[PDB]
């Protein structure tokens, strides 16, 4: 109909979405409140000034910020310093899922780049010199990954990778993130994602690890960086992934982390929070929403019936409405929300969520959703790695060609 | 000494006592990628850096060297290894770094690297005593502090100061009764102290936690805190938690409460609760009105609900195909 506005965020009932607080105000709904009030200018631009909302991906202003940003930054990016395997990631992603080819000559720098971080004695660090991390070890499997040559694969040192891996492994199952370091979930799910890409699982790597991973799902039904903490998309994401990869889902209680996961999309801004009570941001497009395609992969294997077979089970359209809406900078580049800057690690994550709610796929069933003009249909991503499933399938087809180390 | 924002900072290229020492520039190779502009002062910091680490030169002025790297990226965790190297091989006194690293975490508060150093530190002088009060300080500044929180319950738990904590999450509860984190580590100090188990503790939880619901029926927290504790032993095993709720319906109502009296439902229609039928009934009408006015944002999560009630509790449920 004509009256009928077809954007979500848009419609006359969606104000009944705004923040009921009772008369009772606190730091949490003062902040929460002033949230809403700049998302809704937002929403509300449109009509003020008279225009019909169109939805644009921007993607000639992201593919430039990213193409300079693949070989230089600015000192903003001094606090990443230890991290610039990240950044390889991070862009190298941005510009896949906007299918932008990685010219060889830029595929061979990185590779050369990745060679220079790669530890003697196994893992990447942070840049040149830096002592090796579990953090930039995934990213640096990931970014060779992606670019998926020869000449990246052969980069990783595989026999150091186990060796390195091995020497952070804990008694109780769980890992360190690096020699002297902290232990929590991400260094499972960062030890199991390069272990399970490059083939080099040995039958004793994972001993009690699912176990440790299952200890830190909590009484939200979320799961916590250590055992006993607040549930966290990003912990949580980390903990189902490693999980899946060990095909060990059905140690969590699945049920309580679908209600979870699910209520922390909020019902006015469309995006995700990190956790209950805190406030939107477009990195948790990924973190959060990414869960729902594992869970829906884990129910399936155990024959659930009730399974959408074209949805996940979360809202995709209001997702995409916030994302496209809210969390693009006009000069390109992705951001937190409104107000904040733009940065890579958003880049990244904003477009592999908007990638997610894009595209459902269940077996053999396949169903696009695409919010704006059809120019806006991304690549899709794996949930797992978040990397393209092309990459991960010629990835571990090409280790699988290898010996497991030690044999 | 010199403070890395000192107006009379000077670069260790302009030090006299660093004469000695060549900068080792960074190795990026010959066509760099994600290459970061550095400013001069951060390019000449870590090009000494590289130098004493490249030495393993275990100096005085390595030591002071690795403040000034750390200030200028906290997260270098190469830096930080450094310098707990020199803290052991110099004998430095524990205590001063104490002092130092409370000033770093209360300037740089979200980074995982000076939580790690500060818990370091408490182990190795096998000295809790300054913990729960620093924490605190940091918390009244942000009481969500992920790093924060999971410090104080790495304290309370390897330390026992379990005492007095129940009190501080009273306290906290009382500034903000949603913050989330304060809930979770209510959950944290019962379940390791009495016990859900307990009943009076139990009742004495659930009887609070209602109480808050009252004053502030859209806090989901409390909602959350409320399913925790219940749901292990199951809702249906709580009779009377139905009909209580059904009673803030006129006045306190919010999709929370709709959306545990299904959860209610669900677990009654599991344990084969009397009136099947009727249970059911009263579930799917109110996963429709969820899905499509109370809680629209979830509605495909309440139309799986709905459609997994059905599957498993409809009277042809068990029925076989042929009659
Ligand atoms: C405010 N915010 C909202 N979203 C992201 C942020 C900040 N984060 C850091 C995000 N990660 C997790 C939390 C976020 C909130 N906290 C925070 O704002 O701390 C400071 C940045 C102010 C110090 C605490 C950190 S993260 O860097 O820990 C992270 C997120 C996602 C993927 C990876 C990582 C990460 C990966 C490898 C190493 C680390 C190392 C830091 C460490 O463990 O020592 C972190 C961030 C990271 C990178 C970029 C870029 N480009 C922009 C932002
Ligand atoms: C693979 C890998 C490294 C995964 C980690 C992903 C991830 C997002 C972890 C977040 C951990 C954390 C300390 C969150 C708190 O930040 P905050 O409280 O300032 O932000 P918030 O308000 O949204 O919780
Ligand atoms: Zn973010």
């Amino acid at each position: 109909p004509v009256w009928s506005e077809p954007l979500y965020s848009l419609r006359p009932e969606h104000a009944r979405e705004r923040l009921q607080d009772d008369s009772v105000e606190t730091v949490t709904s003062i902040e929460q409140a002033k949230v809403e009030e700049k998302i809704q200018e937002v929403f509300s631009s449109y009509k003020f000034n008279h225009l019909v909302p169109r939805l644009v991906l921007q993607r000639e202003k992201h593919f430039h910020y990213l193409k300079r940003g693949l070989r230089q930054l600015t000192d903003a990016y001094e606090c990443l310093d230890a991290s610039r395997p990240w950044l390889c990631y991070w862009i190298l992603h941005s510009l896949e899922l906007l299918d932008e080819p990685i010219p060889q000559i830029v595929a061979t720098d990185v590779c050369q780049f990745l060679e220079l971080c790669q530890s003697p004695d196994g893992g990447f660090g942070g840049g040149p010199g830096q002592y090796p991390h579990l953090a930039p070890t995934y990213a640096a499997v990931n970014a060779l990954c992606i670019i998926g040559t020869e000449e990246a694969y052969n980069v990783i040192n595989r026999e150091k990778l186990l060796q390195y891996l091995y020497s952070l492994k804990q008694p109780d199952g769980s890992f360190l993130m690096h020699v002297g370091g902290e232990v929590d979930v991400r260094s499972a799910y960062c030890a199991a994602s390069v272990a399970s890409l490059t083939n080099i699982i040995t039958p004793d790597l994972f001993e009690g690890t699912a176990e440790w991973i299952a200890r830190c799902q909590n009484w939200e039904g979320g799961i916590g960086g250590v055992p006993g903490m607040e549930a966290h998309g990003g912990y949580t994401f980390c903990g189902l992934a490693a999980l899946v990869i060990l095909k060990k889902e059905r140690s969590l209680n699945l049920k309580s982390l679908l209600q979870w996961v699910t209520s922390r999309q909020m019902r006015f801004e469309g995006g995700f929070q990190g956790r209950c009570n805190k406030l939107v941001d477009g990195c948790y497009s990924f973190w959060q929403a990414g869960l729902l395609p594992l869970l829906h992969r884990a129910l399936h294997a155990q024959g659930d019936p009730a399974l959408s077979m074209s949805h996940w089970m979360f809202h995709q359209q209001a997702l995409q409405e916030y994302i496209l809406m809210c969390c693009q900078c006009p000069a390109g580049g992705l951001l937190d929300k409104p107000g904040k800057s733009r940065d890579f690690y958003h880049t990244c994550y904003c477009l592999s969520g908007l990638s997610i709610a894009q595209h459902f796929g269940s077996g053999a069933m396949l169903h696009d959703v695409v919010m704006g003009v059809p120019e806006n249909v991304l690549q899709p991503t794996h949930p797992v790695y978040n990397i393209g499933p092309d990459k991960v399938i010629q990835a571990t087809t090409h280790f699988l060609q290898k010996p497991v180390p030690g044999f | 000494f010199l403070s890395l924002d000192s107006p009379t900072y000077v670069l260790y290229r302009d030090r006299a006592e660093w004469a000695d020492i060549d900068p080792v520039p960074q190795n990026d190779g010959p066509s760099p990628v994600v290459q970061i502009i550095y400013s001069e002062k951060f390019r000449d910091v870590y090009d000494y850096f590289r130098a004493v680490l490249q030495r393993d030169e275990r100096s005085e002025r390595a030591f002071k060297l690795t403040r000034d790297a750390i200030e200028l990226n906290a997260a270098n965790y190469t830096v930080w290894h450094f310098r707990r190297v020199l803290l052991r091989s110099l004998q430095k006194d524990l205590q001063e770094e104490m002092n130092y690293i409370i000033a770093i975490i209360e300037e740089q508060p979200k980074n995982y690297q000076v939580w790690h150093h500060r818990r370091v530190l408490v182990e190795w002088l096998k000295d809790p005593s300054q913990e729960l009060e620093f924490i605190a300080d940091i918390l009244n500044q942000d009481a969500k502090n992920y790093h924060a929180w999971q410090h104080r319950q790495w304290v309370i738990q390897e330390f026992r100061l379990w005492d007095n904590e129940l009190q501080y999450v009273d306290q906290l509860l009382k500034e903000d009764v949603r913050n989330n984190s304060v809930w979770n580590q209510r959950h944290f100090v019962i379940s390791n102290t009495t016990g859900y188990s307990d009943r009076a503790v139990l009742e004495r939880e659930v009887q609070y936690t209602l109480e808050m619901i009252k004053l502030v029926p859209h806090n989901e927290s409390a909602w959350n805190y409320l399913k925790g504790i219940l749901q292990d032993r199951g809702l249906s095993r709580y009779p009377n938690l139905l009909n209580q709720l059904l009673d803030l319906q006129p006045s306190h109502s919010s999709p929370y409460l709709i959306a545990f009296l299904v959860d209610i439902y669900e677990d009654m229609l599991e344990n084969q609760c009397d009136n099947k039928e009727d249970i059911l009934n009263k579930a799917l009408e109110l996963c429709e009105i969820l899905a499509k006015e109370k809680d629209t944002i979830r509605k495909e999560y309440w139309r799986y609900i709905g459609r997994s009630l059905q599957s498993k509790h409809s009277r042809e449920s068990d029925i076989p195909a042929s009659v």
